[PDB]
């Protein structure tokens, strides 16, 4: 009961330090991405310490399992190098007992990760989306440049104005090409709403509010002779910020209570994804105890980068399987539990390698 | 001092080559995994593999300084942990001579880096990007994300793909009249540059007289185009500013300066590509200071971990200070000089402390 | 009265053969030394007895109970202790906690039994005056005494010391020899391997010389120092 | 020549390790540096070598004062050094091992370097292993090649660090033979080691350092009869 709270203190302290460093690095990378986007002109520099503040729970929920993995590796490597566990084993301590000692901090980490996954990351993502969409820090239409075109997604929508003025009114021409990605063969969905005057307005009720002062709308695809001419005024079209919708979807912000009774495959796949991040905690706890056996020649730091690569592969495989799930291909009965079982089996292979070798040698003689 | 120089140089060179190989392999694997997301019918597995393998020299040239730093750390720590540098110092060989011995291969390495980044990386990068665009872009008038848009007097052109040898794909022209009516909307499969002539082969224009009549689709077999789009300029705009050669970057910076646009994004690329030797020299100097100081007895894994962490921090700072120069008001030169400057300062400090 | 018998041990690293048919035997209350040239199979034999190296041939049994295939904790539960060469004290645990962390795992002791055992181990080894200092603030002698008391806390039948007279002052070997004599008086079959031939042969009442992976000699100090083969391959002709 | 360390001192964090230790190694003299492990003996050895910056005192090699010169400056002044661990150039052959240091010497030309290499190979009986890589050498051959390489730089004093460390009683004869061969050349060997008996045997004068102070000096007989030494370091039962 003394070794228990000795190992559980070492592991927790090392995990805290590693998690802090990893969080700093990940936040820095996301900040370089958002700063480059703001440099391009599609963001408000003032609204940058809330975008990063509302994304911390997701980074923490993705980092804490890796923090525990590396903390277990470092702490138990230190104990192995200092001849401190050879005297625990030479007095009676098993390796299943070591696993049982290690599974106590893993429970606290799993509880923290489960809370972050099921009740705090959805709220943070919801608030982040609320800000970036509703509060319209500055829309892309407030960054127009005369003579230069502007596009979105796969060039599906290209907005351009010939004249740019401080009053933002009576613009020479609004060349907008709102194209449907799929609208069947006969109609390509590509339409041009060009007006003699640019009617930029308050843009408050429906986010970016845009209407044509005079109106000249054509739905005729250039390939065929079918021309759809609407020379009347074009009705108000509501433009959302592509950045907010591109990275954050509705599935990442719905409350967890709405996923239990849902039938939409996306919601069920998201629920299965949420109840997995606590599970990597136990999986990597089982994967880490056998791997932390080191020699003074190897040291603690030799197998940290391979562990990071293994964890990243785990996460990538989980994300890919979730995509194949909510796309309707993989049946929802099996889910991501087969990936979880694959990595659990890898961990069990690592754990029982030495007992298997000893039992094989015993029967050989 | 010939045998010692060759010994140290060979060790450092081999370590740097191995580290560069491993880093490039990891980068290529990550790039392929990311590119798998945009798989499609027109863009197959073979096309993605070809693009990934064709953008190898660009990644190698970009990641050369990190390979130099980590390889110098590993190779010099191999000698330091074996007490083979204490013997050199106790035989009368100073620290400056060891630094120069390590630095001699670095000159040839950075010369090769400059040569590749000016002659080989732009060529293969242009070949690769053009290919991905041709594959992912032959569908229709507005299909690809890698397209280009331009404005004439009243015409509006959208080129789906821009290929090196003055040939475009999916050229679409909208010719509005004075009353903003669609006088003619056309789509052409290909084009060819012949001085002032652009030949829009396979052009199917759909002109419309707005005097209450139907649009007449006309199948012209070949059309002349009075385009003011020079292919040499076209290849530059569709390419990232960091994927251009040093000479091409210089020419485009001056061309942008003449008209009056903002070339501060291209000055950063010019400084990054030109001042690379100084950055690698500062990184290897700090690695040498690390070996002679804190890490003269630690194991190989700790040296690799420290090198990776320092490289990550250096790249994060470099990428943070790039857009910061454009959003704020300070020259882009300080976005390249500062990190290498403090790295050299720390290396000199730790070397002076012996 | 126990007996730790190693019979026909053999081990082959790479394709070469390091150890070849080395047979040992340590009784209870007996001090045995395992000496030999550095390149020979002395350390390999010691580790194969300890459990850190798996013997290819041969068996290791204590009182008609094969422990050759058991892991290190299996041997430890069978009654075979082990004390590593370097410092192996719990750095952040007090001296009393060092012994109590091992006393708490004994299934034949209750709370009162653990209390009395800790008191006895503290008084017997004269470490009671430092029963609250952290293990990282102990000198060499106190550290060694605390390590030996911690090893005894698990009640072993045999203790295998690995280089006890390693990097210690001539005054410090007196404390180590006193501790070893105390262990022999308690009834524990110590086995020592060391580079220091003089003090090992002084303290040990029986020695085994292993050269070229074979047992080339056996006997007390007088028989070892009067052997032509040992004086030829190990000690030279000018030893003492 | 004569190497003098005077009034040496060195204080680590907070505490003091070495306080006013003074030695003197002549030419053709074998001198030991013994004492308890904790005391400032290794620190004094390293401060003489040049691996630790002395806070006070002066290290003078003959007339020159080299207390401020770095390790390579001291080595150019004529102070050798042989580390305890293996320090042979692993990927270089034995002849290349000696030659890589012979090329450093500036007073030798090509023919002189060749003749010196041949003499060094013949003198230490390594002429039959001159084409073996440094990583494929046994302990005795490796130590002989290391000593030859140390001599290749033409030093005046060689400061051996733990020569009799973890070696068989057979090999101490070879080590003593090499040390006496070096002394016969005119080199002021200085040995610090844990092995008290062997060091007191081979040496001619000993320096005991306890609690950062020189508590005894002189030949082996006077060292073994000293009461203070017999009470702090050796013990009353030591021979
Ligand atoms: C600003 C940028 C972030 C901060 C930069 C790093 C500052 C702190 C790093 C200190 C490193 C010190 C070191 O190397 O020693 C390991 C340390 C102490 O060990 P020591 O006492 O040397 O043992 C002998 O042992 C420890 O306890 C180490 C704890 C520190 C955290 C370890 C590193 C974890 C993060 C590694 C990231 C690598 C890249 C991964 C990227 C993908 C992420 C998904
Ligand atoms: C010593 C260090 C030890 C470190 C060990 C580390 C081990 C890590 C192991 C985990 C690896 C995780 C790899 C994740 C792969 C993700 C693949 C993916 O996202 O594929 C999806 C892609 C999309 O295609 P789809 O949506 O079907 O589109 C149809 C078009 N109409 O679907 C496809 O079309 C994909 C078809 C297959 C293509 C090949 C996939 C290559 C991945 C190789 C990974 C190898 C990693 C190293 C082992
Ligand atoms: C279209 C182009 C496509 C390019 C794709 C390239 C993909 C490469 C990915 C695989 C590379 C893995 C290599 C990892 C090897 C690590 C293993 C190791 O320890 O190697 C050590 C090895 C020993 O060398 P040895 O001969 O023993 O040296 C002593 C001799 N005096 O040391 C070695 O010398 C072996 C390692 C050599 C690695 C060479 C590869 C890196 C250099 C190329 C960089 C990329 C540049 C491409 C374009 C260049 C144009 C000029
Ligand atoms: C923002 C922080 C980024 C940090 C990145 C990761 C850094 C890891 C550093 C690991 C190496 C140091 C390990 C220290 C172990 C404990 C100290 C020790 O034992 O060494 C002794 C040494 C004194 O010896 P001496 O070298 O003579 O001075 O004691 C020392 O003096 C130790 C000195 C350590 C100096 C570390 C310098 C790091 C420089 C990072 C440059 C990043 C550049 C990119 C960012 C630019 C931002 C503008």
């Amino acid at each position: 009961m003394i070794v228990f709270r000795y190992l559980s203190r070492e592991v927790l302290v090392t995990m805290s330090a590693v998690s802090a460093v990893l969080l700093v690095i990940i936040m820095s990378g996301r900040f370089i991405k958002y700063l480059a986007q703001a440099a391009q002109g599609l963001l408000d520099p003032g609204s940058l310490f809330l975008i990063m503040a509302f994304r911390i729970p997701g980074f923490l929920q993705l980092i804490l399992p890796l923090g525990l993995f590396l903390g277990i590796l470092l702490a138990y490597g230190r104990l192995y190098l200092e001849s401190e566990m050879t005297v625990l084993s030479a007095t009676g301590m098993s390796q299943k007992r070591l696993l049982g000692y290690t599974m106590a901090p893993a429970l606290l980490v799993a509880i923290l990760v489960a809370w972050l996954s099921l009740f705090l990351a959805p709220q943070g993502i919801n608030q982040f989306a609320l800000l970036l969409n509703k509060q319209d820090t500055l829309t892309e239409f407030d960054t127009l440049v005369p003579g230069r075109f502007q596009a979105m997604r796969d060039g599906t929508r290209v907005t351009y104005t010939e004249e740019l003025s401080k009053d933002r009114g009576e613009l020479a021409g609004i060349f907008i090409s709102q194209k449907d990605l799929n609208s069947s063969n006969q109609e390509r969905g590509i339409s041009i709403l060009v007006a003699e005057k640019g009617t930029q307005n308050i843009q408050a009720d429906g986010s970016r509010y845009l209407i044509l002062h005079n109106g000249y709308r054509y739905d005729g695809n250039p390939g065929q002779a079918n021309y759809r001419a609407i020379q009347y005024d074009t009705y108000g079209v509501m433009l959302p910020k592509p950045e907010a919708s591109s990275e954050v979807s509705e599935r990442d912000a719905v409350p967890t209570a709405d996923l239990f009774g849902s039938d939409n495959p996306r919601y069920q796949a998201e629920l299965q994804w949420r109840l997995s991040t606590p599970l990597l905690v136990f999986v990597v706890t089982l994967l880490a105890v056998p791997l932390s056996r080191v020699n003074p020649r190897q040291g603690r730091f030799l197998k940290l980068l391979p562990a990071i690569l293994l964890y990243m592969g785990y996460l990538a495989l989980l994300i890919a399987v979730r995509g194949q799930l909510d796309k309707g291909k993989i049946p929802m009965a099996i889910g991501l539990w087969w990936v979880h079982g694959l990595f659990l089996a890898i961990g069990l292979l690592l754990f029982y390698w030495e007992p298997l070798r000893l039992k094989l040698a015993s029967s050989r003689a | 001092m010939v045998k010692l120089d060759r010994y140290i140089g060979v060790t450092v060179f081999v370590a740097i080559l191995a580290v560069l190989g491993v880093i490039l392999g990891l980068a290529l694997l990550f790039a392929f995994i990311d590119e798998l997301n945009d798989i499609s019918a027109s863009y197959g597995i073979g096309d993605a593999l070809r693009f990934i393998f064709l953008t190898a020299p660009r990644r190698a040239y970009d990641m050369l300084p990190m390979a130099a730093l980590i390889g110098c750390l590993v190779g010099l720590g191999t000698l330091a942990s074996n007490s083979e540098l204490t013997i050199m110092r106790a035989a009368g060989v100073s620290l400056s001579r060891i630094v120069w011995a390590v630095m001699k291969p670095m000159l040839v390495l950075m010369l090769a880096g400059i040569l590749v980044g000016e002659y080989v990386a732009p060529w293969t990068e242009n070949i690769a990007q053009s290919g991905r665009a041709l594959a992912q872009g032959g569908g229709d008038s507005q299909s690809s994300k890698r397209g280009l848009w331009h404005r004439q007097g009243r015409e509006y052109i959208h080129i789906n793909a821009v290929q090196p040898n003055g040939v475009l794909y999916g050229v679409t022209r909208y010719r509005f009249d004075e009353q903003r009516g669609l006088e003619s909307a056309s789509f052409a499969k290909r084009a060819r540059f012949e001085t002032d002539h652009w030949q829009l082969e396979e052009v199917t224009t759909t002109l419309l007289h707005p005097r209450e009549k139907r649009s007449e689709v006309v199948k012209l077999p070949t059309e002349r185009w009075d385009a003011q789009l020079s292919p040499q300029l076209l290849n530059t705009v569709v390419m990232e500013p960091e994927a251009l050669s040093i000479s091409g970057l210089w020419q485009y910076i001056h061309y942008l300066a003449d008209q009056g646009l903002n070339n501060n994004r291209y000055w950063l690329a010019f400084w990054t590509k030109v001042l690379q030797p100084l950055v690698t020299a500062a990184l290897v100097l700090m690695a040498i200071s690390f070996i002679f100081g804190p890490l003269r007895s630690v194991t190989l894994g700790q040296r690799i971990f420290t090198g990776v962490l320092v490289g990550f921090v250096f790249r994060i700072a470099q990428d943070l200070l790039g857009p910061s120069s454009l959003v704020f008001d300070f020259p882009p030169l300080l976005a390249v000089v500062i990190p290498a400057s403090i790295c050299a300062l720390a290396g000199v400090w730790l070397l002076r402390r012996a | 009265m126990a007996t730790l018998k190693a019979q026909h041990l053999a081990k082959s690293y790479k394709g070469r053969q390091v150890v070849r048919d080395v047979s040992m035997s340590i009784d209870s209350g007996q001090i045995v030394g395992l000496l030999g040239p550095n390149g020979a199979g002395k350390t390999t034999c010691f580790y194969m007895i300890v459990g850190l190296v798996q013997a290819d041939q041969g068996v290791v049994r204590i009182d008609e109970q094969n422990v050759t295939h058991l892991p290190m904790h299996g041997r430890a539960r069978a009654g075979i202790g082990y004390l590593p060469q370097e410092a192996s004290i719990f750095r952040k645990l007090s001296v009393s906690d060092n012994i109590m962390a091992i006393l708490e795992t004994r299934s034949d002791l209750d709370r009162n039994g653990r209390k009395e055992a800790l008191e006895g181990l503290l008084q017997e080894f004269h470490i009671h005056h430092i029963r609250d200092n952290l293990g990282m603030s102990l000198s060499g002698g106190e550290r060694r005494r605390v390590e030996i008391a911690r090893a005894l806390a698990s009640a072993p039948k045999f203790i295998l010391l690995d280089e006890p007279f390693a990097g210690v002052d001539p005054i410090s070997v007196g404390d180590i020899k006193q501790i070893i004599h105390h262990l022999k008086a308690k009834g524990i079959g110590i086995l020592i391997t060391d580079h220091n031939v003089r003090e090992t042969l002084d303290i040990c009442e029986t020695a085994y010389i292993v050269n070229d992976g074979q047992l080339i000699a056996e006997g007390d100090a007088e028989s070892i120092l009067a052997n032509d083969l040992v004086k030829e391959v190990y000690l030279g002709h000018e030893f003492r």
